[PDB]
C-alpha cells in the first residue's frame, strides 16, 4: 500500500508466517496433521467445490474472523477452551486447543479462514490503480522529428 | 467377564473418557492418532491404530484390517458402553466397527453418540454414521441402542 515501508510489510508477513508455523506445530489438543491437510486441501473431500486461488485470512478475534465473506474452510485455535464458539458458515470447520506452556503461543485465539470471493476486488484495485497512473503518463504527445528527408543520413545514421 | 467395559473412539470419545478415568481398567480408548491423548489417560487403556497419522471413506480401509487386533484388547464383559462422535472421521468408523464386533459376541450394550453440527462435512458424517448403525442393526438382527446428543 502506498506510503508503507517494505520493512513494515515484511514484518507483518513474518509475524503471520509465525502464526502458521504455530498452527502446524502438531502440539495442539484435538488437532491432527490430517485436520490441517483437509482444511487447506478442502476439495479432496468436498468434490463439489471448485479448486482455484483462495485467500487465507489470519485473525485474532471472533469478530474479524466472522467478517470474512463467504468463508469456505476455517481452523480456530483457542488457549482458553471456554471461549470456543462455533461461529460463521464455513463448509469445513476445525478447532485446536493451544497449550499455555507452549512458548510460541502469542495470542489467546487465532482463526485461519479460507475464502475465495475476495481475490476479485484485490485484482480490480490493482488494475484500476495502474490504469489511472498509466492514463496520466500515457496521455503523451512527442514532437516532430528534428531531421528532414533533406539530410544526408548514412547506414549508421551518421550525418556528415 | 467383567461387569462392564467402556469403549471410547475418536477425539470426542477421548475427551469424554478424561471425565471417567476413575473407572480405570474398565475404560478402553481407541483413535487413529494422539491429538487427543492427555496425561490423565495413563489411568486407562489407550490404543492407537497403525499407519493412520475427518474423511471416513479414507479412514475405513486403513483401520478395518486392524479391528480384530483391537478386539483382542477388549475383555469379555456382561455389558458394554460405546461412545464417539457421529461427525468426525475416526470415532465414527472405529465406533461402529467395534459395535459390529460386539454384536457378533451376542453382547448387551448401549452407545452414546454425538451429533456434530459445525459444517456440512460433520452433518454428512452424522447421516452416514446413523445409516451405518441402522445397517448394522439389520445385518446383525439386533437393536442398536443409542443415547443421541446433538451439539
Ligand atoms: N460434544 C463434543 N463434540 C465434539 C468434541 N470434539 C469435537 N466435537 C465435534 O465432533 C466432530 C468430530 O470430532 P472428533 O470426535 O474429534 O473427530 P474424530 O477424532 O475424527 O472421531 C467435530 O467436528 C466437532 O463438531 C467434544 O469434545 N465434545
Ligand atoms: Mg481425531
Amino acid at each position: 500500500t502506498q506510503g508503507r515501508s517494505y520493512e513494515s510489510i515484511n514484518d507483518e508477513i513474518a509475524e503471520k508466517i509465525r502464526k502458521v508455523v504455530l498452527l502446524v506445530n502438531q502440539n495442539h489438543g484435538r488437532l491432527d496433521v490430517h485436520d490441517v491437510a483437509n482444511w487447506v486441501r478442502f476439495t479432496d473431500k468436498h468434490n463439489y467445490l471448485i479448486p482455484q486461488v483462495c485467500e487465507l485470512h489470519i485473525e485474532t478475534t471472533r469478530k474479524d474472523a466472522e467478517n470474512v465473506p463467504e468463508a469456505i474452510s476455517q481452523l480456530s485455535l483457542y488457549l482458553d477452551p471456554s471461549k470456543e464458539v462455533a461461529f460463521g458458515t464455513p463448509i469445513y470447520r476445525k478447532v485446536g486447543i493451544m497449550k499455555v506452556d507452549d512458548l510460541d503461543v502469542t495470542d489467546d485465539q487465532i482463526h485461519f479462514v479460507i475464502n475465495s470471493v475476495g481475490v476479485v476486488e484485490i485484482m480490480k484495485t490493482i488494475t484500476d490503480s495502474k490504469l489511472e497512473m498509466t492514463r496520466q503518463q500515457s496521455k503523451f504527445t512527442q514532437r516532430n522529428p528534428i531531421i528532414d528527408a533533406d539530410d544526408n543520413v548514412d547506414e549508421d545514421g551518421m550525418v556528415v | 467377564p467383567v461387569k462392564v467395559c467402556l469403549i471410547f473412539a475418536g477425539g470426542t470419545g477421548m475427551n469424554v473418557a478424561t471425565k471417567l478415568v476413575d473407572l480405570g481398567e474398565a475404560v478402553h480408548c481407541f483413535d487413529t492418532c494422539d491429538k487427543n491423548v492427555v496425561d490423565v489417560h495413563r489411568s486407562v487403556n489407550v490404543t492407537l491404530t497403525k499407519g493412520t497419522r475427518g474423511n471416513r471413506k479414507v479412514i475405513l480401509p486403513l483401520v478395518r484390517p486392524q479391528i480384530p487386533a483391537l478386539m483382542d484388547t477388549i475383555p469379555e464383559a456382561d455389558f458394554y458402553i460405546v461412545c464417539y462422535s457421529l461427525g468426525g472421521g475416526s470415532g465414527s468408523v472405529l465406533g461402529p466397527l467395534i459395535t459390529g464386533q460386539l454384536a457378533d459376541r451376542k453382547a448387551s450394550f448401549v452407545s452414546f453418540v454425538v451429533g456434530a453440527m459445525e459444517s456440512t462435512d460433520n452433518l454428512g458424517n452424522d447421516i452416514d454414521t446413523m445409516k451405518t448403525l441402522e445397517a448394522i442393526a439389520v445385518n446383525k438382527h439386533l437393536p442398536i441402542v443409542v443415547n443421541y446428543v446433538p451439539n
